[PDB]
């Protein structure tokens, strides 16, 4: 739709890629497996990159010249989840890496001599402060900016 | 330390901060000690001030190498077995192009798996099993699958001898601190009783099971699993059951024979891997010696003997402390073990010892550069550890006034010479090339240094090469060809797929590389020599054995006072050797393909992988990227979308990793500190840092992460550059 | 045997049983969906 | 053991070779080296880069002078 | 300056603290009250080279010295020979 | 030399110590006591013996001849003593002077430790422009 | 046209550095904490640990994220 061309519903250049290139995968008139049970170009590796026919799903997917597909993601015509869908995903996963970073850490500096408890690991991964992340509804999006890590502690 | 003992815990030490020098890892937190711990983990200035144990550790923590080399090999025999290609390749050599490894088609993978021979998808090999494996006086895939577990057997057991040391209450002093016999044994019967033993399983079984393989068949249409006992009847084709002789001696009659051996030299027409009819004799003729030889002896005596005027008074007494060192009797060794590896690197390419090598090009140069980096990576070491001696090992100074106390006496001297040696070289050893450019780019060939312009005339010949391939006419008995087919005189006909070895001519463009080597080998050693020599004291610092052989640098004063030390002479000595070897490699293949490797057809009109481009064109040091680097490497930068591809696809990383070393090599230190805090600050605001005081790199650790990178970078680069210009044409 | 307010330790590199594995189970999602470059949802 | 380099002093009687290099690379560091005053300095950069503009025209001149008798125009 | 690198601290006590450094530092010059009462930062420094072995041990709690001297003799660098 | 042979600190050869710049300028030399014949370590790489006389070895440069201490006091003895020889006489009486053993009290001598202002907030950079009338020549 | 965009790209880069390099000399030879303070050239010093971090955070991001896209692409 935008700068490159249209998706899969038509993309001539893209078509030629499907075909030569891969199918020369062929290129081995035979190469012996008339019945034989190992050498697996034959089945998939192609067909798994291949039965990926005039279908790949359908994805929209813009495809420029040479027909390699380009990613716009400006939230329009079709392309929205090529950054946001896998974007918030990156955010959510990280941040629940470091929400617990700021956790199997803020749980130690106390009691009796706590000077490298960390070269061994008290609860592995934290396996206690663990889910605090999925057990983040809202969470730091409020309690970070109000109290605890409070401007005081700033 | 307790915890608490002595004597009066089994209760092991798991928990309580530290260990290793005594205001130790302190309660107070830090990071540096986490590269500490791994580095210098093995060392000996700490563990105890008392020899004793250490030798009781090194004879154990040794062990776990053999066992390992043993878990390794197994996954190689297994691998070289059921992940087959060996069965398929052997009925069908000259033809195949071997594999042992294969991916699994996860993610992108599979491109890496590209038809290799006896009909299957895989990644190739430049590690000549499939060719030791010619041996198998037997053949069979599941069989290698026994030699394989036979491997895991030696391991677990030759790994429970390591439990059955240090951890078990150990031997002591006398045991090694009586040395009296050690080599007696070693060389006699293993050095002997292997080579010997190897003889018995090198004509018994192997010779016959490739005496009638060098023709056709398909295995098991030959060599059963037992067949070769008392049945001395097939041994009938490959000489007598001694007929009427009885245990050599002479009252013997030959009207027509002379046992197996019947000495060869040259190369099998059909399998030019050098003859086997010999290979027994030579190993037999070894062992004997070792068998006789390992029978000296008990030790001073021999060294406590020959002195002279300027010679070595301390020659006599050349170390009580050679039963009391290690760091000494390791450093010596590495020079030999090491220097005795890259002597392999030649006798290999100019005298193959396995069936199907040379024709196999890529599966014995990989070799000649792998074996080549050890006969170098083990030598700079062979200096390091002498520096480790020269600094510390002994208790006090009980060692006195001798060969050494001598050498040191002169020291601003042995290294005073050697220096000039290098600038004489270099000027005669590199600007030599530069002439050519400056004057071939000026362009007047009349006056270059060409194999033809500066006076040398269509011949090299008359030296010693030409009195080597021609020597089977001395005290020499003989046996068609020479010793190494690459010698001047006679013969040609070598092989019927591709080629192998032939004369290999010289003059200039062989004259002067051979000389750059000199200057390269020499200034390497200058820096190690002067490095290990000035180990402990000097007139830049005399208070200079006061910590260890490392120490960053003494301090901003005296002008510089930085590099000094000898960790660092064994840091800038690596830096060269990476060249020493890296340019010796560059030499061999540009020769061995410019000439030699190439190919026969009708009228055997030879057609080298390159019609000798070398000729007038390595002499220019651009020709070294006109004819080399830019010429070959066109196969590395074309290699995408293929099967080997993993090379071109490495060749960018590792051609990156090197260009990351400079960062570690070229930089300050309180720098990444000054930086590490800006960081540490932003850290504290969110409340996320302090615990385990994050710290920059330990001046010399920084150098440790130079060098090591600069090498695994700058090296694999060619490991890729190579495997990509012998697989596929060549 | 492990109740509430942190637990028992573990070694230097259990990260080598954390790089290898966990992360390892992810090739295991990168063949179940042998492919990505956007993704359908559930 | 004599006295030389005409501006600095620590540098001036340093017996090594540093004497040289470090001479030819402290020259242009007027602010604070022996010979200086806020009056000196300023002017000592002023008639300096009047020594500038000056070298830019012996450049340009010859640029227009290897051109006019050969060097096609 | 001509050798001017500050290692000073506040204790200037010198027991299991610091001694190391070729000639340069003949101190113990007790200033009328500083605990183990020996003080300052140096003696006559026109003698020896440029270490920072100077601290390495016993505090300077601030900087620690290094080369900064510039005006640099020869007896001040091993090599006037 | 020989017609006057006055030695003390045994050695034999060596390409180590003393060369041209110890005549044409300054000299530097260490002296000492000792019990019974013992074999030592040496600056310049070598190694010899002792017994006595003056026990008076001469040394190239004075960082060199105190290192007899940095080991030559891990081998017994109060007494070791290095001076300064010229090509003519004195001023610079090197280990001579007053008391000895850098860590005692007779006098104060030099040192100071302060500059103008002390270690305190020299976020204050370089002040006046260097000008011949305000106490910055110390 | 292509050996003239660059002798103006070299230089230009070559400057910038020296620009940044005589503005870390002002801070040492000249500059005057008691004469500049609460004053907006300070505060720039004072609130500095952040400044390099929210700078370094740019790089490390702009680092591996360009380098994901280029090896992956290779
Ligand atoms: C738990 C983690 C943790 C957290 C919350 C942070 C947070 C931060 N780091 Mg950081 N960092 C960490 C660990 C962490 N780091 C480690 C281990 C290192 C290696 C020394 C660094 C090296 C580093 C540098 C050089 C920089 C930062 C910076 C930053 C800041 C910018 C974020 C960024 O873009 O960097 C992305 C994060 C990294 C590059 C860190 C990689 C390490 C992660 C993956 C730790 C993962 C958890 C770990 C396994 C803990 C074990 C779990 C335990 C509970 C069992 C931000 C405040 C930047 C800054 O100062 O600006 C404000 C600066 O550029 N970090
Ligand atoms: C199952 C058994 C076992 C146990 C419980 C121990 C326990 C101990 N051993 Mg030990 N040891 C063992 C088997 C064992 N050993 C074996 C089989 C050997 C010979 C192979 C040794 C040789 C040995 C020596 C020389 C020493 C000890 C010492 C010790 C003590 C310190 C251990 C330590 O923290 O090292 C941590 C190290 C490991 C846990 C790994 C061992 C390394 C080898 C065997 C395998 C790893 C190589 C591997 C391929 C890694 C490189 C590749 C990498 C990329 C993955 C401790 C009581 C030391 C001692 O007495 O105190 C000073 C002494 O130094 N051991
Ligand atoms: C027969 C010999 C052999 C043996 C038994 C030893 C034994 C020893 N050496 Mg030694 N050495 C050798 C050969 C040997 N060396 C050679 C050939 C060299 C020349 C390169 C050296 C240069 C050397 C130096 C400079 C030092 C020693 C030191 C030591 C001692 C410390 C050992 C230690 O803690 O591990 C150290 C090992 C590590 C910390 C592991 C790190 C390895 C990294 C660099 C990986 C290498 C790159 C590789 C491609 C990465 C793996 C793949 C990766 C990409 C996934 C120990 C007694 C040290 C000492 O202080 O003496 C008391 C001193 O540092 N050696
Ligand atoms: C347009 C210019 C401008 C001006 C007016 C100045 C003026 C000054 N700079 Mg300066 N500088 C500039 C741009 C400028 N700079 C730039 C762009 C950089 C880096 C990008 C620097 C980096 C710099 C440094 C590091 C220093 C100065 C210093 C100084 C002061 C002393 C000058 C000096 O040391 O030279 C004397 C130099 C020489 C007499 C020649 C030696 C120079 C060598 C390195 C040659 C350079 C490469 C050369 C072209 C290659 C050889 C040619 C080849 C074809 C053979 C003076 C105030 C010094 C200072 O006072 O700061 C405290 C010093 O610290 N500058
Ligand atoms: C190509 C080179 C190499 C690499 C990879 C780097 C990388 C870096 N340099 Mg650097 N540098 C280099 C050569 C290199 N330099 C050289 C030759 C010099 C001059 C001699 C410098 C001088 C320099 C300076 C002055 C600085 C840097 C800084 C940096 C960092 C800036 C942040 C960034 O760019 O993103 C982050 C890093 C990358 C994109 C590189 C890849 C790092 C990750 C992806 C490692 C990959 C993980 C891998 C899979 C695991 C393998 C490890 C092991 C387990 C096997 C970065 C780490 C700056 C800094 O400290 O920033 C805070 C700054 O201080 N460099
Ligand atoms: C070829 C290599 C190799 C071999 C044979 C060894 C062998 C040994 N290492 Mg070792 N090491 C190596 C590579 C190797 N290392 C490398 C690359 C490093 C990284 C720097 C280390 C870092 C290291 C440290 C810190 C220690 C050792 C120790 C040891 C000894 C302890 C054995 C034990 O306690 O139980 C054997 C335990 C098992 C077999 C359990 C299974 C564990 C896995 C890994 C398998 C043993 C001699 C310990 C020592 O000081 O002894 C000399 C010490 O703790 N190593
Ligand atoms: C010297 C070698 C060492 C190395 C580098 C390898 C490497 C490999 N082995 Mg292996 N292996 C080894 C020793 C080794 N092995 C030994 C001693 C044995 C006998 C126990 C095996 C038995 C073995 C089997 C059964 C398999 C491998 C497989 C593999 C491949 C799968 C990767 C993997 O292990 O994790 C993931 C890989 C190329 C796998 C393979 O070849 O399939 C592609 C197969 O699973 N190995
Ligand atoms: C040390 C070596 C190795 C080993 C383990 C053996 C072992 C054997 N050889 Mg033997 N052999 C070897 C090297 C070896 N050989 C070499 C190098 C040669 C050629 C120089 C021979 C030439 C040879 C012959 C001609 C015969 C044997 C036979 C035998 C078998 C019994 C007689 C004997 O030699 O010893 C045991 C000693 C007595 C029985 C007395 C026995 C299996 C014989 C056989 O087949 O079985 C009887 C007989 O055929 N060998
Ligand atoms: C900084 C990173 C960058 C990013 C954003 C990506 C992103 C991606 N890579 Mg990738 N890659 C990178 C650096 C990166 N890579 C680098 C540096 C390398 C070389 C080591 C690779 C080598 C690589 C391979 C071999 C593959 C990918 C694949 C992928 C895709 C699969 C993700 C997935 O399966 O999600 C599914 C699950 C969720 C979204 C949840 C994804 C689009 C895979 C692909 O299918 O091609 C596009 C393929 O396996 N990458
Ligand atoms: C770049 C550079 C640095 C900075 C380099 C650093 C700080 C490298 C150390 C980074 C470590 C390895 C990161 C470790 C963090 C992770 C191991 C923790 C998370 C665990 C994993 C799961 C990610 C120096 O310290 C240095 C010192 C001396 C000379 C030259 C240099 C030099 O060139
Ligand atoms: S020990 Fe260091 S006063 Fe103390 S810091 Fe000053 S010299 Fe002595
Ligand atoms: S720090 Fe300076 S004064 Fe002190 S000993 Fe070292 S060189 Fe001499």
């Amino acid at each position: 739709d935008i700068a490159g061309l249209t998706p899969c519903k038509e993309s001539k250049q893209f078509a030629k890629r499907e075909k030569q290139a891969l199918k020369k995968l062929q290129a081995s008139l035979k190469l012996y497996a008339d019945d034989s049970a190992p050498a697996l170009a034959i089945k998939a590796t192609m067909e798994k990159t291949k039965k990926r026919f005039d279908n790949y799903g359908k994805y929209g997917l813009l495809c420029g010249s040479d027909g390699l597909p380009h990613l716009i993601v400006s939230g329009d015509q079709r392309h929205w989840g090529e950054f946001i869908t896998p974007g918030i995903l990156f955010l959510y996963i990280a941040g629940w890496i470091g929400w617990v970073g700021r956790s199997y850490l803020i749980a130690i500096r106390d009691e009796k001599k706590p000077t490298q408890k960390e070269i061994i690991i008290d609860v592995p991964l934290a396996s206690s402060l663990l889910f605090r992340g999925f057990s983040w509804p809202v969470a730091a999006y409020r309690e970070l900016l109000n109290g605890e890590l409070v401007d005081n502690n700033f | 330390l307790v915890d608490r003992d002595p004597i009066k815990t089994s209760f092991e030490q798991w928990a309580k901060p530290g260990h290793f020098s005594r205001t130790i890892a302190k309660g107070p937190d830090t990071t540096t000690w986490i590269w500490n711990l791994h580095a210098d983990a093995h060392d000996f200035d700490s563990h105890t001030s008392d020899l004793e144990e250490i030798s009781r550790k090194v004879f154990s923590a040794h062990f776990g190498q053999l066992s390992i080399i043993f878990l390794w090999l197994s996954g190689m025999y297994f691998h070289g077995a059921r992940f087959s290609n060996y069965e398929a390749w052997l009925n069908d050599p000259t033809h195949i192009g071997p594999s042992a490894q294969v991916v699994w088609p996860i993610v992108g993978q599979e491109i890496l798996n590209g038809d290799v021979g006896g009909g299957f998808r895989g990644i190739q090999i430049t590690s000549g099993f499939f060719q030791i494996w010619r041996a198998s006086g037997i053949t069979s895939e599941l069989q290698l699958y026994c030699t394989a577990i036979g491997a895991l057997v030696f391991a677990g057991l030759m790994l429970f001898a390591g439990w059955f040391h240090y951890h078990k209450a150990a031997p002591k002093l006398a045991w090694f601190q009586d040395v009296e016999s050690m080599l007696n044994h070693h060389l006699a019967g293993l050095l002997g009783l292997g080579s010997l033993s190897w003889a018995r399983h090198q004509v018994h079984v192997s010779l016959p099971i490739n005496q009638f393989l060098n023709a056709g068949v398909d295995p098991k249409e030959i060599p059963l699993p037992h067949e070769f006992i008392l049945n001395r009847d097939l041994l009938a084709q490959l000489y007598p059951s001694f007929a009427e002789g009885a245990t050599p001696f002479f009252t013997l009659n030959w009207s027509k024979y002379a046992d197996f051996l019947t000495f060869r030299g040259g190369l099998d027409p059909l399998t030019g891997g050098l003859w086997l009819t010999d290979i027994a004799h030579h190993h037999l003729a070894i062992a004997i010696l070792f068998l006789i030889a390992g029978h000296m002896y008990r030790i001073k005596d021999i060294l406590e003997a020959h002195k002279g005027p300027f010679t070595g008074q301390g020659h006599k007494g050349l170390y009580e402390i050679l039963t009391t060192s290690w760091h000494a009797q390791l450093s010596i060794n590495l020079a030999m073990l090491g220097s005795l590896t890259i002597v392999v690197a030649q006798h290999m390419y100019s005298m193959p010892p396995y069936p199907y090598l040379a024709t196999d090009y890529a599966t014995q140069l990989s070799l000649f550069t792998h074996h080549m980096w050890i006969g170098g990576f083990l030598i700079v070491g062979a200096a390091a550890h002498a520096a480790i001696f020269m600094v510390r090992d002994y208790d006090p100074t009980t060692r006195y006034n001798d060969l050494l106390d001598r050498v040191l006496r002169h020291r601003d001297a042995i290294i005073s010479h050697l220096n000039w040696v290098c600038i004489f070289l270099g000027f005669h050893s590199f600007g030599l090339y530069i002439h050519n450019d400056t004057m071939s780019a000026l362009g007047r060939p009349q006056d270059m240094f060409s194999d033809t312009a500066i006076q040398l005339q269509p011949v090299f010949a008359q030296w010693i090469q030409n009195t080597h391939a021609l020597a089977p006419g001395t005290t020499a008995p003989g046996a068609t060809a020479s010793t190494s087919l690459t010698w001047g005189g006679g013969d040609l006909v070598a092989v019927g797929n591709k080629v192998a070895l032939l004369p290999i001519p010289l003059g200039t463009a062989d004259f002067l590389v051979h000389h750059i080597h000199a200057f390269t080998i020499h200034v390497t050693v200058l820096i190690l020599l002067k490095g290990v020599l000035f180990a402990r004291s000097s007139r830049l610092i005399p208070d200079k054995a006061n910590l260890g052989f490392r120490f960053p640098c003494d301090g901003p004063g005296r002008g510089g006072t930085c590099q000094v030390s000898a960790w660092d002479h064994v840091f800038l000595g690596l830096f060269w050797m990476y060249n020493s070897i890296s340019v010796v490699i560059f030499h061999f293949s540009w020769k061995m393909q410019s000439d030699v490797w190439g190919t026969i057809n009708d009228q055997g009109v030879v057609t080298h992988i390159t019609a000798g481009n070398f000729a007038q064109s390595s002499i220019t040091i651009n020709g070294w990227l006109r004819d080399f680097l830019w010429a070959q490497a066109s196969q590395v930068i074309q290699s995408y979308g293929s099967s080997l591809s993993a090379y071109g696809l490495f060749f960018l990383g590792a051609h990156f990793v090197w260009a990351f070393s400079l960062m570690f090599l070229f930089s300050g230190r309180g720098y990444w500190q000054e930086l590490i805090e800006s960081i540490v600050w932003a850290h504290n605001k969110l409340k996320v840092a302090p615990a385990t005081q994050p710290r920059a790199l330990s001046i010399v650790q920084g150098r440790a992460v130079g060098v090591t990178h600069y090498l695994l970078g700058g090296i694999a680069t060619t490991w890729a550059f190579f495997l990509a210009r012998i697989i596929a044409v060549g | 045997m492990r109740d509430f307010k942190t637990y028992l330790s573990v070694a230097p590199v259990l990260s080598t049983l954390w790089f290898g594995s966990l992360a390892g189970l992810l090739i295991e999602i990168n063949r179940f969906f042998p492919d990505a470059l956007t993704f359908p949802f559930f | 053991a004599l006295r030389i380099p005409r501006f600095s002093q620590g540098i001036a009687q340093d017996p090594t070779t540093r004497r040289i290099w470090f001479g030819i690379a402290t020259a242009h560091d007027f602010e604070s080296h022996d010979d200086i005053t806020e009056g000196r300095l300023y002017q000592n950069i002023f008639a300096s880069h009047f020594g500038q503009l000056a070298i830019i025209f012996l450049w340009t001149s010859g640029n227009l002078f290897h051109v006019a008798w050969q060097g096609n125009f | 300056m001509s050798h001017s690198v500050k290692i000073y601290d506040t204790c200037i006590g010198c027991t299991q603290c610091v001694r190391a450094c070729p000639t340069d530092v003949l101190e113990m010059i007790p200033w009328g009250g500083c605990k183990a009462k020996q003080i300052a930062s140096a003696p006559r420094t026109e003698d020896c080279v440029g270490c920072k072995r100077c601290e390495s041990a016993c505090p300077t709690d601030f900087l620690s010295v290094r080369v900064y001297l510039w005006h640099e003799t020869t007896r001040s660098m091993g090599l006037a020979y | 030399e020989l017609d006057p042979n006055t030695p003390s600190p045994i050695f034999a050869g060596s390409t180590g110590g003393l060369l041209r710049k110890a005549q044409v300028e300054e000299f530097y030399v260490i002296t000492w006591e000792s019990p019974k014949e013992q074999i030592f370590e040496m600056p310049t790489g070598g190694a010899a013996i002792m017994r006595e006389g003056p026990n008076l070895l001469k040394l190239a440069r004075k960082e060199q001849c105190l290192a007899l201490g940095t080991r030559l006091r891990s081998k017994y003895k109060i007494k070791y003593q290095f001076y300064r020889v010229f090509p003519s006489g004195e001023v610079q009486y090197l280990h001579p002077k007053d008391g000895v053993y850098p860590e005692k009290v007779n006098p104060g001598r030099q040192g100071v430790g302060l500059n103008m202002r002390s270690i305190g907030k020299n976020v204050s950079p370089i002040e006046v422009k260097f000008t011949g009338k305000q106490p910055y020549d110390l | 046209q292509a050996a003239l965009y660059t002798h103006h790209q070299y230089i230009a880069g070559f400057i910038m550095t020296g620009a940044f390099a005589h503005g870390p000399i002002f801070f040492i030879r000249d500059y005057n904490p008691e004469q500049n303070a609460d004053n907006v050239l300070a505060r720039m010093l004072e609130h500095k640990e952040a400044i390099i971090s929210h700078l370094s955070w740019a790089s490390l991001f702009l680092g591996f994220h360009t380098l994901g896209l280029y090896v992956h692409n290779d």
